């Protein structure tokens, strides 16, 4: 059994590691969410297999990091004009098409919607922790946006 | 070849290799015998080995042509622990062998007095150290170090002070020495000033590029541009 | 007599290396102590016919270590900067820790990687087409010591001495898969080279003047060999005999395992300057070409210690179990 496992621990490990290294893929192939969330809902039948969790509990924590920081910024847009041009709920009237406050309730949708796509994902394995601690820490506050 | 257990090497302790590589010869007190007469060898080739250790340490660290990233101190703190610990392994082979005869214990003497006199150099090289950085930073380098600013081009205030934090915190990591709570912050702050005045180094040559550019026609559209890009820095904000 | 003094006079040799693409061309880098002079950094090139001082070099005020030339042939140039930093350059044109190996990996399909370990240990590696080289393509593995020694059959392998004390190995798949050390002599071991010749044959040298032949098939080395002066840069030379060679102090010892015993074949001390830096042997002809620490260079020939065309060639298997032998002779 231990020389099964001698060999086989380690030759497994070494394909865990083209794993791994398709982990560091996910962003290591787009610049976008979705793009990035792609290849994130293409590793489904991956959460059967508890050797990607190694290198997931270790990456977890930067992605979890990465992921706060665009919610946040998101917040951001929402309630200031963001550089390229300005976007706010109180969105300046430039021209109108349709009631102004419809228009404004329109962004505050698409924002709220945008908020609450990465949160199912984290309570999830595949884009997500499986709700460790980190993830409650991020979530009140985001659940409070 | 119980001759060859030394000519076989140029080395003591390449020849002591040998001696443990004879174990089944061990079963005849005859070649202990020979080992007898060789063990003034041993000790004669170990004092060769360390007078030429002794007119290393007096050729101290300032002396050789060192080429490294290791301060002056460190590298001669660190080049007295190695001639020390260089020392040490031959201090430690000399007795329990050779004690009944304590030709090794005379000389183990004169060894055993340039180890206290090198522990006390030591002492003193960090007496000129360790404190030195404290003196420097509490002095002219704690007292709020002034971020680089710019009048015609990047003024640096405390280059100084970046290069010397950064060689304490390296080299005392590296040689396992406890670092200041004072040395590790006052580093940390550092890095953060040289970072920073990377990306201001950065920032100031592209307005050098695009003046650079601009110039050659000296268009009044971007020249009052070129004026309005103009800002004012207060006192305030020289501390951010 | 090519002795090139083309500045060096107040620098000192830190590297020699010749070049497969051109057999006939080397290339050299110096540490200058003497900032009063023409510039900062070396890296300097030439050929074996051309005039003795260097024919093209580049410019800048910046020092430069760590260099290494594109696998296929020399049309990349790689050097990794004092700061942690990495820079290539088209050869076919006009961080709290600094770099202390490099080596190309040639993935002949495209550009080819490149591996930098720092002198904390580290180890970095990344390539990328733009060579404008942009260091945002990176890879970190978490290494010990500082000249990782590759696998030449299977390059992802690689050895280290650490100033612990023992000599790790590990690999490229993982970092951490393999993590043991070999311990033919445990100790401080600042130089690995392998035999270039049938085996799977390494060597090691540690701080404290001795040299290992880390066989990779074992984990007990083979011959424990044991000499003065093994810190230094240690060598297989480019012949069929394995002969090992340590220099410094204006002196070379050499070694012949091919003919003798482990003691050294021959020495030679060098009045031309002081203390002889950094040398090259060409496969071609015994025109060994050597550094000082003056920044000069030099030259000399001995023909008859050439080859011995009989023993060295075939034989030199059965000398590696030879000394597989003499280890159950240790034993």
């Amino acid at each position: 059994f231990d020389d099964d496992f001698y060999e086989f621990r380690s030759k497994i490990k070494e394909l865990e590691r083209r794993l791994a290294s398709v982990i560091t893929q996910g962003f290591d192939d787009y610049d976008t969410i979705y793009g990035r969330f792609k290849l994130l809902d293409n590793f489904e039948g991956l959460l059967t297999r508890p050797i990607i969790a190694d290198e997931l509990e270790k990456k977890h924590i930067v992605l979890l990091e990465m992921y706060k920081q665009d919610l946040k910024q998101v917040q951001s847009i929402f309630l200031e004009g963001k550089q390229f041009v300005d976007s706010m709920h109180e969105n300046a009237p430039l021209f109108l098409n349709m009631p102004p406050i419809a228009g404004a309730l329109t962004w505050c949708k698409s924002l709220r919607d945008r908020i609450q796509e990465p949160i199912e994902k984290l309570a999830q394995l595949g884009q997500g922790i499986t709700e460790r601690e980190e993830y409650k820490d991020v979530q009140k506050l985001y659940t409070s946006i | 070849f119980i001759d060859n257990n030394f000519n076989r090497f140029r080395n003591i302790e390449y020849s002591l290799k040998l001696l443990h590589k004879f174990q089944s010869t061990i079963k005849r007190d005859s070649l202990k015998h020979n080992l007898t007469s060789r063990y003034n060898a041993i000790l004669h080739n170990y004092a060769t080995e360390l007078d030429t250790i002794q007119r290393v340490f007096q050729d101290q660290k300032s002396n050789p042509p060192l080429v490294r990233n290791m301060p002056p101190e460190a590298g001669k703190i660190i080049w007295a622990r190695h001639l020390f610990q260089k020392i040490t392994g031959p201090i430690n082979i000399f007795p329990e062998n050779v004690i009944n005869s304590t030709e090794i214990r005379r000389y183990y003497g004169s060894y055993n007095t340039l180890g206290k006199q090198l522990t006390i150099y030591e002492m003193w090289f960090y007496q000129d150290w360790v404190n030195k950085i404290e003196q420097s930073k509490a002095a002219l380098q704690a007292t709020l170090i002034v971020r680089h600013d710019e009048n015609k081009k990047l003024y640096v205030n405390f280059d100084l002070e970046i290069m010397q934090l950064i060689r304490e915190a390296k080299c005392l990591d590296r040689q396992g020495i406890e670092i200041p709570e004072s040395a590790r912050i006052i580093l940390l702050q550092e890095d953060k000033f040289k970072t920073y005045y990377n990306e201001l180094l950065y920032a100031l040559k592209e307005y050098e590029r695009i003046n650079s550019k601009i110039k050659p026609i000296c268009k009044n559209l971007l020249l009052p541009h070129i004026e309005d890009l103009d800002l004012k820095l207060r006192p305030g904000m020289v501390t951010l | 007599y090519y002795w090139s003094q083309g500045d060096q006079r107040k620098k000192n040799v830190t590297s020699i290396c010749w070049n497969p693409l051109y057999p006939d061309l080397f290339a050299v880098s110096l540490g200058s102590y003497d900032f009063t002079k023409q510039r900062m950094g070396l890296i300097c090139l030439y050929s074996l016919k051309n005039t003795t001082h260097p024919e093209y070099a580049f410019n800048c005020e910046a020092g430069v270590m760590c260099l290494d030339f594109h696998p296929k042939s020399a049309a990349l140039l790689a050097v990794g900067l004092y700061d942690g930093t990495v820079l290539v350059y088209d050869i076919r044109n006009k961080h709290t820790d600094p770099v202390w190996q490099v080596k190309w990996n040639p993935d002949t399909s495209k550009n080819y990687n490149f591996y930098s370990i720092s002198s904390d240990g580290r180890v970095m590696n990344w390539i990328l087409m733009k060579n404008k080289n942009e260091e945002e393509s990176t890879l970190i593995g978490l290494a010990c010591g500082l000249c990782f020694d590759f696998n030449k059959f299977e390059p992802h392998i690689f050895l280290v001495g650490t100033e612990e004390g023992k000599i790790h190995k590990c690999s490229r798949a993982y970092s951490g898969q393999y993590q043991e050390t070999y311990n033919g002599h445990l100790l401080a071991v600042y130089k690995v080279k392998w035999n270039n010749f049938h085996p799977r044959t390494f060597i090691s040298a540690s701080a404290d003047w001795t040299v290992r032949i880390w066989d990779s098939k074992y984990t007990s080395q083979i011959i424990c060999f044991d000499l003065s002066m093994m810190v230094v840069d240690a060598v297989w030379a480019p012949y069929s005999s394995t002969v090992f060679a340590c220099a410094t102090m204006d002196k070379v010892q050499v070694y012949d395992l091919n003919v003798d015993k482990l003691n050294k074949l021959a020495e030679q001390k060098i009045v031309k300057q002081p203390k002889l830096t950094n040398l090259s042997f060409n496969y071609k002809d015994p025109i060994l070409l050597v550094g000082d620490s003056h920044g000069g260079v030099t030259l000399v020939k001995l023909s008859p210690n050439l080859c011995k065309s009989g023993p060295e060639i075939k034989q030199t298997e059965d000398k590696k179990a030879m000394e597989e032998f003499k280890n159950v002779k240790i034993e």
